[PDB]
């Protein structure tokens, strides 16, 4: 339809329609701009007035300025022709390599799957990393979250997740950078290109990028998760695939929704957020659940404010979380890359009714022996009994070997380090840690486990070290 | 020296526990202060 | 067409449809939008009616024609909703065909007065050793499960639900059960696996599941435990005993907070308005044993309230403790220590449960509560203890053995006679020569031994609700004989 | 209840059709508040558009609410009266940019304030343009040298990025900015276009006498070739303090589009947030948190993410943003410090107990980090600063054990001693930035550990005497370090020899 801009506050411009009117949560092409100016309709107040969150720099908008109405909530280009492509929440390519020549569009602002479109089987999603799939394993339909930073290997673990899931399962992935820094987004794009996840040469790339940058208004940042989730919902519902939505930041999603609901005149909630926090997280975090056909799975980088857990954005986030794998620098300065802490990573699926009694027995043995190593490491650091017993030296040797064994050479680090990257399936992790905890490989040095994939190659590394 | 090392180990543990408890009540007091100030500003701008 | 009985949406905004006209409407009335949706007409004004919708606002335009139903907000109800996942409004969302409801129970009536009520007297066993031994529930009663994130909270309710299968496959209707699980703000996948575990455990005949998950709208999460109380209130008024669990009743108050703030209501404490206490009070207060003149029946409400990092006094846990007449309390640092469930027995009450015992459990768990109350002064004395008294170390060790006995896995609730027999082997010190890494092994061992070989004395315990003296001697005989014949 | 419904415009509307004020290009002033006019008319004005008031004033127009244009007055509100005539200019407000703005203190509309003649600008860039995207920019490829040894070693800046100076009030934090400016004299004296530099100091809501002190310090350090000083002091209006960072950032955007490098120092950017909160709350925009409205993060991000290095197709121009934030008693958890720390690519954190403890400049780190701060270094400083950072990371754990360090073991005693020598190497006098070559030499001496025997109060005297000795005698060695870019075994052997001989002849 054709309406008219009548007032402008940033990402809040309202359109006065005189005829046929778009419903709540819809798209509007503001014309006369050098670009598109897409708007999102909601609030019909009168003379068909709709309060549209306005998605770009709204300098140049005049009263009575004509607005075309497109119907659909937002159409983005989805497809297998979107892989290796950077788009933004309009659906527009911002990597400057031509348009995204695909066949089927899809509307962001879709709904959750129904209760009959659900999977009642918690299949353990196996990444292929030993420490991940042994101490905090993933779930098909999980909403898992990684607690990383700058110096830790977050990007290396992300690209390793993409390659391991694209090789082991048949799933591609999508990376929604929500509030993604343009410097950091450009470095992550060149990092994926030089690692080989994105290929600019042919049609073999493995990830689709949706970068909603910080310089965009919060109306255009609270939709980045929705856009990347819409691309991944294309992969879920028309291939039946094992998909990964990597959201780099859930706090900037919550902050963008908070600033939208602040700009729309709503009385804000508690600690500074929006009233609709749990509802918006409900819409997105329940579209990323598994279905009967595909297994979208979010891995999401999460920021806790003031190092607080009781803040409402981590409260709703941890209400939807499943694994919470910690990345850190302590075990990275212990040489293990990257320091995924398992002792602070409490996965919900770690349960012998779900993953099995052998897997849970091995995981409890590993976590208990590293907790006991941390206590006896404190005692051997203060030197109270100095090697406390033979059992002390035995568990110190075992758990030092285990901490060296939790490392894995990564295929994304193969291009500049000759340590070839291995994929280690679940059964081999179980067999390896079971044979280490059983005292079978006590007669090996601790160095024979650092950066080795399976356990039999750790045997061969112990053989090649004995020179 | 043995019993002094034991007493300072236990006092560091009790002090760390009380740091944890006081950090939790600091955070909830911080959130209450932010929500109180926010409700005062919103009440002013609404009663305007 | 007619502004008497129909009306037009002036402005649907954040959660409110201000509809024009609609003069024949009455307050708090389910009025339906021609988008197929429902809403409830709240505040009537001389220019418009504020109807809050029961779904998203995306499906509703401006000027979409709104039509009265003619009756106050209801939900379909009955025994024909048994075995089934329903929505908050009553629509079956499990996909296996529509409901065969004939009656229609109003969603917002008042709790009974103080005369048709009668106090709690029937024993409701959750099946958990800790809960039914120390903090029991009565048919008639409000018992809040308070705990943190990922603690134990839903699994206690699922064990309480699964426990009732042996009573429901039985004879007497004065013991059978009809259970409602109102999942408010949950993940939809968690409700799916809940229904899968109940179907796998054949645990559905009692069970209605009223689902208003997180992707559902917030005034739909406002309505869900009211609809569940209408289900259990139908059963209570007909005189059939009923259970209900409010999974994350804090999320019901979060949804009411958010729609309250969209109605521009003045926020109060941590942005929750003044109406939060009235919300959970008119919700929970419908539980009572009925006087036998009023049919004779009961409701048992179990809300599940969620605290941030062990905050029993936040704002909402104080409200829903001040409403419920029991606070089954849970902790998290116990749950990392390996004890499941993590009942903080000294701080966990259930209040008025110690009149709805079995009278075998009075004979076997009053001494247990005393011997475990002796344990709650000596844990620090065991921390700093190298030269302790022999009796003090003995009572400390018996408290260790009892808190090892109360551990229990998922999805295997105990029968009440099994609980009395295990606790009888636990209280007066048959465990005292065993090691705490073996008590759960010993417990599973003689539980299997008693349930296989000695079913007759279990029948005598569950038949006459008392440890008889000959049964006392024979159960002492079989505990000593198993303890002699059980090596490692 | 309407805002434009008053009996004046209603009476002139219904007594007869006017068609005389034209209602589109002009507009009559309705209710004029404390700094905001809500003018009637301007049907053809656009959003964020600078109009002029018949007194001779300017003022930029936002909110348009269907009958009224929210023009915020660019000046004193004493001389704007109800009923005055506004006029459109026709364009969103521009800033006169160019290479003729250099060495002249200007004011946020682009007009000269120091009284030494007008600006000879040739082109006006539209302020508030969009930031360059992902493909046109590239990462930090040049090392941005502060001259502060602590910053250039532990948290170095990159030509191509944004680095947020954060601290309490009167805790360094502008002295680091003036050292960052005065350091670039030696790179602006000579050749190498990809080394020469243009600093832009955007003072937002300072005193005006301290801007006079700033420009006198830059003139008598001869810092007016690189520098532009944009000034919107505390006496100036709220929107003119709001628009000050975008003006200087548009000048820097001119400098980085035309090949050259530039940095910008947003001094008191929190005061820019305060001025935006003032003008928005008087526009009755809904307040968010701490009364800051919704788009405050959008404001500082649209300001700060214009700084990036450009790819070799789009010149080679780079910008370096250095925002400055006063925190209120270490409250890093406030609104504006959390927003800008989430925006910016590094922080230089100044906790103040180090300042009064006597290690100046006050960069008290551990909270301070640069997220790219290893690739933004020369290989000399990369090697020496990497080993030095690991030594200080081992030091800072054990300082509370070093107050009782006398009765502990010897391994700690050695580690804590080395950390004390390095931590007193990192202190530096005010307004004297060190070049990269001499700070590589000094921190090299501290890392190789020719200082572990000296007294603590004699480290700084050694530092000054070693600077005098290395500048006077061994010029060619600093030439080796600044031309090779690194130590390659001959500078290493010669520095072994000269530091052993000068430690042999110090006292
Ligand atoms: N043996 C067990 N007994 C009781 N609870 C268990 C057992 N094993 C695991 N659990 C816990 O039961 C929990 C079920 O979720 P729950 O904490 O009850 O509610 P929610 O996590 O939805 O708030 C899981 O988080 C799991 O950690
Ligand atoms: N050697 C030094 N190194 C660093 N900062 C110093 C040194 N000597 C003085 N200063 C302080 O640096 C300050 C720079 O001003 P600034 O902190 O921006 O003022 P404000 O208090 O308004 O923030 C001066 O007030 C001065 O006291
Ligand atoms: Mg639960
Ligand atoms: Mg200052």
């Amino acid at each position: 339809a054709t309406g008219r801009i009548v007032a402008v506050i940033g990402a809040v411009v309202d359109v006065q329609f005189d005829e046929g009117l778009p419903p709540i949560l819809n798209a509007l092409e503001v014309q006369g701009r050098e670009t598109r100016l897409v708007l999102e309709v909601a609030q019909h107040l009168g003379e068909s007035t709709v309060r549209t969150i306005a998605m770009d720099g709204t300098e140049g908008l005049v009263r009575g300025q004509k607005v075309l109405d497109s119907g659909a909530p937002i159409r983005i280009p989805v497809g297998p022709e979107t892989l290796g492509r950077i788009m933004n929440v309009i659906g527009e390519p911002i990597d400057e390599r031509g348009p995204i020549k695909t066949k089927q569009f899809a509307a962001i602002h879709a709904e959750a799957p129904e209760f009959v479109e659900m999977s009642v089987e918690q299949e353990i999603l196996v990444t292929g990393i030993k420490v991940v799939d042994l101490l905090a394993p993933y779930a098909k339909g999980g909403k898992i979250g990684l607690f990383g930073g700058a110096g830790v290997g977050k990007t290396v673990l992300i690209m390793e997740l993409i390659n391991n899931v694209a090789k082991a399962h048949g799933g591609y992935s999508v990376f929604a950078g929500v509030g993604e820094r343009t410097r950091e987004g450009n470095d992550l794009y060149h990092e994926m290109i030089e690692s080989g996840v994105i290929n600019l040469k042919d049609a073999t790339s493995k990830v689709a990028l949706v970068y909603g940058q910080m310089n965009e208004p919060p109306g255009a940042r609270a939709r980045v998760a929705l856009t990347g989730l819409t691309v991944a919902e294309y992969f879920r519902d028309q291939e039946g695939q094992d998909v990964l939505l990597f959201i780099d930041n859930i706090f900037r999603f919550t902050q963008a929704g908070s600033e939208v609901s602040a700009l729309l005149g709503r009385i804000p909630s508690a600690v500074g957020y929006q009233p609709t926090l749990a509802t918006d997280m409900g819409t997105m975090q329940e579209r990323i659940t598994t279905t009967k056909k595909g297994s979208i799975t979010s891995v999401q980088a999460i920021y806790v404010p003031a190092d607080d857990l009781t803040d409402p954005a981590p409260a709703t986030t941890f209400a939807h979380l499943d694994a919470t794998t910690v990345l850190s620098r302590a075990i990275a300065e212990l040489g293990i890359y990257p320091a995924v802490d398992p002792l602070d990573s409490t996965s919900r699926i770690m349960d012998p009714n779900i993953v099995g009694s052998e897997h849970y027995d091995v995981a409890r043995g590993v976590q208990k022996i590293l907790q006991d190593y941390k206590s006896l490491q404190d005692i051997i650091a203060i030197l109270g009994m100095d090697e406390l017993s033979e059992e002390d030296k035995l568990t110190v040797s075992r758990a030092r070997k285990i901490q060296r064994f939790l490392s894995q050479p990564f295929q994304v680090a193969e291009v500049f380090t000759g340590h070839l990257g291995k994929l280690v399936p679940l059964k081999e992790t179980i067999k390896g840690f079971q044979q280490i905890l059983a005292g079978e490989f006590d007669h090996l040095p601790e160095q024979a486990f650092y950066m080795v994939g399976p356990i039999e190659e750790a045997v061969a590394k112990a053989d090649k070290l004995a020179e | 020296q043995s019993a002094r090392m034991t007493a300072m180990d236990n006092a560091s543990k009790n002090a760390s526990e009380m740091i944890d408890k006081l950090t939790l009540t600091f955070n909830r007091t911080r959130q209450a202060v932010i929500t109180k100030e926010l409700i005062e500003i919103i009440s002013g701008a609404a009663a305007l | 067409v007619d502004l008497e009985e129909t009306g037009r949406v002036l402005s649907i905004g954040d959660g409110i449809a201000r509809v024009h006209g609609l003069r024949n409407v009455q307050a708090e009335e389910m009025v339906e939008f021609s988008s197929g949706l429902k809403g409830m007409s709240l505040n009537l004004e001389p220019d418009n009616v504020g109807v809050v919708v029961f779904g998203n606002d995306k499906l509703i335009k401006e000027g979409d024609i709104v039509k009265r139903t003619g009756a106050i907000v209801d939900v379909p109800v009955g025994e024909e909703l048994l075995g089934r996942v329903v929505d908050a409004l009553g629509n079956a969302i499990d996909g296996k065909g529509p409901i065969g409801s004939k009656a229609r129970r109003r969603v917002g009536l008042k709790a009974p007065g103080i005369i048709p009520r009668i106090s709690v007297r029937e024993p409701m066993q959750t099946g958990i050793k800790a809960v039914d031994s120390l903090v029991p529930i009565g048919r008639g009663q409000r018992e809040l499960i308070i705990g943190d994130r990922q603690t134990g909270k839903t699994s206690i309710a699922i064990d309480t639900i699964i426990n009732q299968k042996r009573f429901n496959d039985g004879t007497d209707e004065k013991k059978k059960l009809y259970c409602i699980y109102v999942a408010i703000g949950q993940k939809r996948s968690t409700v799916a696996q809940l229904v899968k575990r109940l179907t796998d455990a054949d645990a559905m005949k009692y069970t209605i599941v009223v689902s208003a998950t997180a992707s559902d709208a917030a005034p739909l999460q406002y309505l869900a435990p009211y609809s569940g109380c209408s289900m259990g209130e139908y059963f209570r008024d007909n005189g059939k005993h009923a259970l209900i669990i409010y999974d994350d009743l804090s999320k019901q108050a979060v949804a009411y907070r958010q729609m309250s703030l969209l109605l521009r209501r003045p926020p109060g404490r941590e942005a929750y308005p003044g109406d939060v206490f009235y919300l959970h009070s008119r919700l929970l207060e419908r539980a009572a044993k009925m006087n036998d003149a009023f049919g004779g029946g009961s409701l048992t409400a179990l809300p599940v309230i969620e605290t941030q990092a062990g905050d029993v006094s936040a704002y909402i846990p104080t409200n829903v403790i001040s409403i419920t007449d029991g606070q089954i309390f849970l902790e998290t640092e116990l749950f990392y220590k390996g004890i499941r469930p993590a009942i903080n027995v000294g701080l966990s009450v259930s209040r008025v449960g110690s009149a709805a015992q079995t009278r075998a459990m009075k004979q076997v768990a009053g001494t247990m509560k005393l011997e475990l109350a002796q344990y709650r002064e000596v844990a620090a004395f065991a921390q700093f203890g190298s030269d302790l008294d022999a009796a003090t170390q003995q009572l400390l060790s018996r408290g260790v053995r009892l808190t090892e006995l109360l551990k229990q896995g998922q999805y295997s609730p105990m029968a009440i006679e099994e609980q009395v027999a295990v606790i009888y082997a636990g209280v007066r010190g048959y465990l005292d020569k065993l090691e705490p890494s073996k008590i759960t092994k010993f417990e599973n061992a003689f539980l299997s031994h008693v349930i296989s070989q000695h079913q007759t004395l279990l029948g005598k315990i569950r038949t006459d609700g008392k440890i008889s003296e000959e049964a006392d001697a024979k159960l002492k005989e079989i505990v000593t004989n198993f303890l002699a014949g059980f090596e490692a």
